[PDB]
């Protein structure tokens, strides 16, 4: 077993990529409860690894992270921040950032620093919305995770709010209020209700959330919408199992009746 | 002086165990002189009867040579009580630990009754010591036999200091009361009264033994045996003068023990002479005299490293031997005068014997020199070198001492068969002047050498290997028959150390020719003979000379001790040599005019090249550019002599024919901005300068050659100029554009291709900017260092048949190769192939990799880098790997002045070659020390140690290409060879490919395409070690320790694959092997695994 | 130099008068008189100490030094022809003969015939 | 075993085989392949295949394509490999890292299509091929061998035809030296901001994005005396200590 640092040095050594071991020596350090010793340790596992390897490199920014979060002072912690911005993939190291900072249960900076990250780049990514909006919902702010629309309507374009307003609906139905997310989607039912991947996945948020009246509502208007030769029995290979695993014959008549008139 | 002080106090602790096993040696002792106390005596007695009383037992007794005959009879023998003193060494109590152990000084004094006013000559009283010792060893005997303590201990009879005037008492012990663990011998001497006589029949320049030669050994060793308790008396009164005498005693005897320098004799033909304990007493005598005006030279009030750093100056810089010695009284000034006495030599004038008479003359020189230069290496202070001082066993490798060695085998027989058998007299008068046959032999043998040789070597030692001073109780002598003779040597070794500069000169100069045949004239001619004569040089004198046909397998000094010991010792005394043969022709023999019958330090090879290459330059001159050259200068290995083989014209196939020039235009601002358009400019450049060779110079031709060393620019284009000479240049164009946009470049890259691109700067300046530095400050070296040539060609070819040169370059070969060349801290400055080559394989088995980094100042003997720069590569050094942890790719640290920076040349090499250089080094040195310098052992170290890893792969270009690369393989037919190297270049410029090979660029292409998984060597230079036919080269290489198991894929493990499991792969030996196969159908022929 | 020689290495330089001048002093400003000779002290220093004596002899035969002034000078003034006209040894290292013979060709002197 | 077919996360294994050895009797080079996409149009339809062979190119691809439209008689027009880069010269770009012109994976090749139904029919045929290369390596597709790595890369050795490299030395200058010029000018007037500003450029300078990554790398004199409450703060610190 690794309990000496030659041995934890031949392994590193044997190889020089796995960011695994690597971040588990310098834990190792840190149960030995070398802080400083880790961070030399840290920039030498920067200096000693092959750049190509992202993913281990993102590992590395995980124990980054971890140590400025559990041990160093914050101060060190926006400095190894910005060395990190200033190295790698910016918006993707905000998030995990942002990741460990809700494993870590920090709230109340964490709340401003979602809304410093929103005026820096949340106009154009996703992945903040998501992590905002379900931390709110969750911590029990509904009103802020509905006023969260308001600038994200205002900093995404058409093209995005389709996509915003549906993952802000997601959120609202699993942890939240399923008639806000209702009258938030219903805007885009009425906007195009051609669309047939965000009415099965509306569908199945339903199903999940467990509306029995509601759901019957949207698998019997479905197919007075716009339904096509495939759309029909996709709809019905997923409504006729969903209600497998009377009321099942009485669309078994409907399926057999709209392929011919 | 801070931390020698500290250096010395742990020099110290090495060994502090002077309490602890000493107490039961010397109560052994206290017992062994209580016994000797009790000793019942005996009167006197008569030969006649006392060999008769030592015949019918099994003790015998010895004798000086040769046994008293009963017609000189006439001395009265005794066998008293002797009183006995316990002095000297460990009575001072200077302990050392030895695995041959020290020894308390004992002696058993002579009581005043036994002896007479004429003790003198015709060595009866020697006698007498040989009879006397033989009864009391027999008495000890006895009573140890009684006492019953045999099982464990045991005693032998021996010489002192190697002397067959004194046989001594060897008391040692074996495997309760079983003794094993400390110093495993004591030694029992015997010695002559203190109040004896005067100085006129006691000093070496008196005679009374029978045919007034000198007699200097005999009233030196009678002397010493009579007179040497003032000397402890002194020391003693020195002790309590001042405490640092222990230490400065166990200093030198470290010192002394790790230069080799015992206490037997230099006259005996043995390394040493000079011993510790008169180290003590020259020391002793120092600190009171040794001044001009006799003054107190050191004074007694400082420590140690003070007072031996004095007596080191005043052995190393006043003289001795030959203007001037230091009388002395112990018993009141002690006075240097200025004649001397033709011997090392310091004066008594209270005892009146020569202390320094064990050892000659050549032993004083070789003292003196290392006196010298560890002065030299002591004064400086910007590098301490202690443990280069006193932690280096220079003796137990006696090759690493001496630059060569050469071997008498000599069957002469016996001591009455000594006139047909050897060359040299015979007689009293000679066996007065010295003492026995190999006495007189080993200084006739420094006599002929030294007169032989002249100042054509440095240093001389000569020493008689098979040498037995155990022998035993029951035989009167070492009564062995060493191989052809009845006398105590295996055979003779002679060791020099040699100029370099006139070392293969191949004539002599002797005394000039007159009338009037001088003295010299007749001793040269008489010396010489045969092959002496007189001749005119072009100046127009007439000198007295010996012409040598030199020879590139030999050095003509081979030659010439054979003659000069075959005219004078003996007419049958073969000399073996056969080291210096087996690795002097290692080196590729190039196919020259007459290059077999040429010397080794022989340049022209590359002194034609500079001539084809000074006709190049003066065309490239005095041609028009639109921007002209500013300076055009070469950088080639070839220009700074370290070609592995010499550049014959028209060698094409040799991998180091295209020597390299690079040329400076005028700093131009109008040159373009990024690294792609001045690059092709240059090729612009290079295509003008092409044109108008071919337009104006029809003699000469060229063609271009894409570039890849210099990265991620594919476009970087060089010319080659094939010249009516013979030779092929490249030429590379520097721009003062280029270093700056590449630092554009670093500066503004993205933040993680940084070290990359770095990377990327190292090889740049590695090729362009330093190395220009580099080729002029080793080509300014090599004319004082004269061995480096050979050194470097020699290790070039060692590493490439030893696998390594496809990954590491020349520079870290260089700069490793002049290492030993610039820092002689344990050694000299090399002059022999031999010396240099295993001199350097001993400091890279030496070298460390976390605590030694390799600094190099580059100066001729007697500028360097400051202390300030010197505490800069350190700083450097330390930060350097101390943010790295053990090398994970910056193995080597090599410094100098050229590249502050250390990593320039040893970037890039992967750990598993470096490991297996080092791992190497250390498989050599342990093979020389232990099996032994052979012939055998030298091919069998130069074997190419294939050492199967994972795959050997050999290869067939359709040319056995020995004619194409220009080396004779030995061939005895030099027709056969002249009329099949091609030289003429070929009409046609396409078929260079070939006529050379692409192994080289095949191996590297697959190295940096598989760099990840397994590293590739190979062979390079094919004529030189790819058979006799010179046609075979082998890509072997290690698979990485990550690549042993299967691994899981994903999509970025880069390696080619096996997938036999879903998830976990493996690396397709067959398919790596058969695309190898595929790239190499017509270069490979073989495939072996395992 | 990169042996142990040492130069006073000495250069002289003039005024140009620029083309489509029109006054006839062209007169240094005695500021740009400093300049100028630190410059030209500089480059001609990089230019001996990145030499040894015999590749110093074979870059001031072809007078590139001169050009070499003239091309990192002429930035800040028009400085008619540049020579060196000077360089004094100072101080020799040693003899060395080996070097010597090296910067000729080599050489070994043998015998003739005795005859008597 | 050779009878696997489809890896762990998508990617559809195809070897090859190996030609005649003098030491060697085989006929496996193994390969992944993958269907993927990104936004530009360099790499629509695109596959991945990790371990190439050594320098299978464009005209492998083509023999190789064409031995598997004779075998299933798919529809398969392949034009280039992205990022091939095996060898480790082109990662890095001096050129784009220093310059103005042409301004700004691992082991792979990146391999585009001519139609996405294109690529559709050549990857269910390449996993119908993983399958018959699974049961049987008789039967097998396989790609030929007519070696520009002997036509290339093998006689390194040679010399540069001289009308090749001066008619490239010519273009190259010719269209260098015409980009510089206009760049030039075009810093050299550069008056107009949209609101009144005038750029200061300097003399001579050839390039705004010199200016540029010039001013982005390019990123008082108090008395102690002389006032009334520093001499007061001098003499109190003269009483106090």
């Amino acid at each position: 077993a690794p309990e000496s640092v030659a041995d934890f040095e031949r392994l590193l050594i044997g190889n020089p990529n796995s960011s695994v071991v690597w971040m588990n020596y310098m834990a190792f350090q840190l149960q030995l409860s070398e802080i400083e010793k880790a961070r030399e340790l840290a920039e030498r596992a920067l200096k000693t690894i092959n750049f190509r390897e992202e993913a281990e490199k993102l590992n590395i920014w995980i124990a980054m992270l971890n140590l400025e979060n559990t041990f160093g002072t914050e101060e060190t912690l926006e400095e190894v921040f910005s060395r990190a911005c200033q190295y790698m993939d910016s918006y993707t190291i905000h998030t995990k950032l942002l990741g460990i900072y809700e494993i870590s249960e920090k709230f109340d900076k964490a709340a401003e620093l979602f809304k410093a990250t929103a005026k820096k780049f949340g106009g154009e990514k996703v992945s903040i919305w998501v992590s905002w909006g379900d931390f709110l919902i969750s911590h029990n702010e509904e009103q802020e995770a509905r006023t969260i629309l308001g600038n994200a309507l205002k900093a995404l374009p058409k093209r995005n709010h389709i996509e915003v307003v549906r993952k802000f609906a997601q959120l609202e139905f699993a942890k939240g209020d399923p008639e806000r997310g209702r009258s938030l989607f219903e805007g885009l039912v009425a906007d195009a209700p051609k669309r047939i991947d965000l009415w099965n996945v509306y569908v199945d948020q339903e199903v999940k959330a467990k509306d029995k009246k509601k759901v019957e509502d949207l698998f019997e208007r479905i197919i007075t919408k716009k339904i096509t030769r495939k759309q029909a029995k996709f709809f019905f290979n997923k409504w006729l199992q969903f209600e497998e695993s009377k009321t099942i014959e009485y669309v078994k008549a409907k399926a057999t009746e709209y392929v011919a008139s | 002086s801070n931390i020698f002080k500290l250096q010395i106090d742990e020099l110290l602790e090495q060994v502090k165990l002077k309490q602890k096993h000493v107490l039961k040696v010397e109560k052994f002792l206290h017992k062994l002189y209580d016994i000797l106390q009790e000793i019942p005596d005996w009167e006197e007695k008569s030969l006649a009867e006392v060999d008769s009383f030592f015949k019918n037992k099994i003790v015998s007794v010895p004798f000086v040579d040769p046994k008293p005959i009963p017609q000189n009879t006439n001395y009265k023998f005794n066998y008293k009580k002797p009183d006995i003193s316990l002095i000297g060494s460990f009575a001072l109590k200077a302990g050392i630990y030895q695995p041959n152990g020290s020894s308390i000084d004992t002696l058993l004094t002579m009581p005043k009754e036994l002896f007479e006013k004429k003790d003198f000559l015709n060595f009866r009283c020697l006698h007498k010591r040989s009879v006397y010792l033989a009864y009391l060893t027999h008495h000890l005997l006895i009573l140890l036999k009684k006492d019953k303590l045999d099982s464990f201990l045991q005693l032998e009879y021996s010489y002192f200091d190697n002397d067959p005037l004194l046989p001594i008492l060897r008391i040692s012990c074996s495997k309760d009361y079983n003794f094993y663990k400390t110093r495993f011998s004591i030694n029992l001497l015997i010695g002559f009264p203190y109040k004896v006589f005067e100085p006129k029949k006691l000093l070496p320049n008196r005679n009374c033994i029978r045919i007034l030669p000198a007699t200097p050994l005999y009233n030196f060793s009678v002397l010493s045996s009579s007179t040497h308790e003032n000397y402890l008396k002194y020391l003693y009164k020195t002790k309590k003068q001042t405490e640092s005498f222990v230490e400065a005693t166990v200093l030198g005897r470290l010192w002394l023990q790790q230069r080799g320098f015992s206490s037997n004799m230099s006259h005996s033909g043995s390394l040493g002479g000079f011993g510790t304990f008169e180290f003590t007493i020259l020391m002793a005598a120092l600190l009171n005299g040794g001044g001009i005006n006799s003054n107190k030279i050191l004074l007694h009030g400082f420590s140690s490293y003070q007072l031996f750093k004095g007596v080191i100056k005043y052995l190393a810089t006043m003289d001795l031997c030959h203007d001037g010695h230091l009388q002395f009284h112990s018993n009141p000034a002690s006075k240097y005068i200025d004649e001397g006495f033709q011997t090392p030599t310091l004066f008594d004038k209270s005892t009146k014997v020569n202390i320094l008479t064990k050892m000659t003359v050549s032993s004083y020189q070789i003292l003196k020199e290392y006196a010298g230069e560890t002065l030299r290496m002591l004064n400086n202070v910007v590098q301490d070198q202690f443990s280069n001082i006193f932690l280096t066993n220079i003796s137990r490798f006696d090759n690493l001492k001496y630059d060569l060695c050469y071997d008498v085998q000599l069957p002469l027989g016996k001591y009455n068969n000594l006139e047909t058998s050897l060359a040299a007299t015979f007689g009293s008068m000679e066996r007065v002047k010295f003492i026995t046959l190999e006495n007189f032999l080993a200084h006739k043998i420094t006599n002929v050498a030294r007169y032989a040789l002249g100042d054509r070597i440095k240093y001389i030692q000569i020493e008689m290997v098979g040498q037995k001073s155990d022998f035993p109780i029951t035989k009167r002598k070492v009564y062995s028959n060493t191989g052809g003779n009845h006398f105590n040597f295996d055979f003779v070794r002679v060791k020099l150390i040699v100029n370099p500069s006139e070392c293969d000169k191949l004539v002599t100069k002797g005394p000039a020719h007159s009338e009037t045949m001088s003295t010299e004239a007749a001793v040269f001619k008489n010396f010489w003979g045969i092959k002496s004569s007189l001749r005119r040089f072009k100046d127009g004198s007439i000198t007295h000379c010996c012409v040598w046909s030199t020879s590139s397998s030999e050095p003509i000094i081979s030659s010439i001790v054979n003659f000069a010991l075959q005219k004078h010792v003996s007419k049958k005394a073969q000399i073996s040599n056969e080291t210096i043969k087996k690795f002097h022709n290692f080196l590729p023999l190039p196919n020259l005019p007459s290059s077999a019958k040429t010397s080794v330090l022989n340049l022209s090879s590359f002194f034609n090249l500079k001539k084809s290459f000074d006709d190049l330059y003066k065309i490239i001159f005095q041609m028009k550019l639109p921007l002209s050259v500013k300076s055009i200068l070469p950088v080639g290995s070839a220009f700074r002599y370290t070609s592995l083989c010499q550049p014959v014209p028209f060698a094409y196939s040799d991998p180091d024919f295209f020597q390299d020039v690079i040329l400076e235009f005028e700093t131009s601002p109008k040159w373009p901005d990024e690294i792609t358009s001045l690059e092709k400019a240059k090729t612009a450049f290079l295509l003008k300068i092409q044109e108008e060779l071919s337009a104006n110079s029809s003699t000469y031709r060229s063609f271009f050659s894409r570039d890849e060393s210099i990265p991620y620019n594919l476009e970087i284009v060089t010319l080659n100029i094939l010249t009516p000479e013979g030779y092929g240049f490249k030429f590379r164009v520097l721009t003062e554009r280029d270093e700056i946009l590449y630092l554009r470049a670093i500066a503004n890259a993205r933040n993680e291709l940084k070290p990359e691109l770095e990377a990327t700067f190292l090889k740049f300046t590695a090729k362009y900017l330093a190395s220009v530095r580099h080729t002029r400050t080793l080509e300014n070296i090599s004319h004082s260092y004269q061995f480096y040539s050979p050194v470097v060609r020699l290790f070039k070819r060692w590493l490439d048949t030893h696998l390594l040169l496809g990954h590491i370059t020349d520079e870290l070969a260089e700069l490793i190769a002049i290492k030993p060349f610039v820092d002689p801290a344990p050694y000299f400055i090399p002059g022999s192939l031999e010396n240099g080559f295993l001199k350097v394989l001993k400091f890279i088995s030496q070298w460390n990799w976390k605590d030694d980094p390799l600094i190099l100042d580059l100066v001729k003997p007697e500028e360097r880098l400051t202390l300030a720069q010197y505490k800069g590569i350190q700083m450097n050094f330390t930060n350097l790997r101390n943010s790295d942890p053990n090398g994970t790719h910056l193995q080597f640290f090599v410094a100098s002045k050229n590249d502050p920076s250390g990593i320039l040349y040893s970037s890039g090499i992967p750990l598993p070659i470096a490991t297996r250089l080092t791992a190497l080094a250390k498989v050599a040195v342990n093979l020389l020390q232990t099996h032994g310098l052979n012939q055998q052992t030298i091919n069998l170290l130069f074997t190419p140690g294939l050492k199967d890893y994972d795959f050997v792969v050999d290869l067939r270009t359709p040319i056995g290409l020995k004619s194409s690369c220009g080396i004779l393989s030995a061939t005895e037919f030099k027709n056969i060879t002249n009329d099949q190297a091609p030289s003429n270049f070929p009409e046609n410029l396409n078929d260079l490919s070939e006529k050379m090979d692409p192994t080289y660029q095949l191996v590297k292409y697959l190295n940096l395409k598989y760099k990840n998984s397994l590293i590739l060597s190979s062979r390079k230079y094919i004529g030189v070690n790819g058979g006799e036919k010179g046609d075979k080269n082998v890509i072997t290489g290690l698979i990485k320790p990550l690549f042993k198991g299967a691994h899981k894929f994903r999509v970025n493990l880069d390696c080619n694959v096996k997938p036999v499991d879903d998830e976990n792969v493996i690396l397709n030996k067959e398919a790596i092997f058969h695309e190898i196969a595929a790239f190499g159908n017509d270069m490979v022929i073989n495939f072996e695994t395992d | 130099t990169s042996d142990d020689y040492v130069l006073r290495i000495f250069a002289i330089a003039f005024t140009r008068k620029q083309a489509n001048q029109v006054k006839r002093h062209s007169y240094a400003q005695s500021s740009h008189i400093r300049a100028i000779r630190k410059v030209i002290s500089e480059i001609l220093t990089k230019e001996v100490q990145g030499s040894t004596l015999a590749q110093l002899t074979s870059k001031l035969i072809p007078e590139v030094i001169n050009k070499e002034i003239e091309n990192a000078t002429k930035d800040i003034f028009p400085l008619q022809n540049i020579h060196v006209r000077k360089v004094k040894l100072l101080k020799q290292p040693k003899f060395d003969v080996g070097a010597l013979m090296a910067l000729h060709g080599e050489g070994s002197g043998e015998e003739k015939g005795k005859k008597v | 075993i050779e009878d696997i077919s489809a890896m762990k996360n998508g990617f559809i294994v195809v070897p090859f085989k190996l030609p005649d050895h003098k030491a060697l009797p085989a006929s496996l080079h193994f390969m992944f392949a993958k269907r993927h996409q990104s936004s530009n149009s360099n790499e629509s339809d695109c596959l991945f295949l990790v371990n190439l062979p050594l320098l299978s190119n464009i005209e492998h691809m083509k023999k190789f394509v064409g031995q598997l439209c004779g075998k299933y008689d798919t529809v398969s027009h392949v034009e280039e490999l992205l990022y091939n880069d095996e060898f480790g010269l082109h990662e890095v770009d001096l050129s784009a890292l220093t310059s103005d012109l042409m301004s700004s994976p691992r082991n792979t090749a990146l391999l585009k299509f001519v139609d996405a139904a294109s690529i559709n029919n050549c990857w269910n045929a390449l996993k119908k091929y993983s399958n018959l290369h699974a049961k049987h390596p008789n039967e097998l597709f396989e790609w030929t061998y007519t070696t520009p790595s002997f036509t290339t890369f093998v006689n390194f050795y040679k010399p540069l035809d001289i009308d090749y490299l001066k008619e490239d030395i010519h273009t190259h200058m010719a269209i260098f030296e015409q980009r510089e010029a206009q760049a030039q000018e075009d810093v050299q007037s550069s008056i107009v901001d949209e609101d009144g500003f005038t750029l200061v450029v300097g003399k001579n300078t050839k390039s705004l994005n010199s200016i540029r990554k010039k001013i982005l790398n390019k990123n008082k004199k108090a008395k102690k005396d002389f006032y009334r409450f520093q001499v007061r703060e001098r003499k109190k610190q003269e009483i106090n200590q």
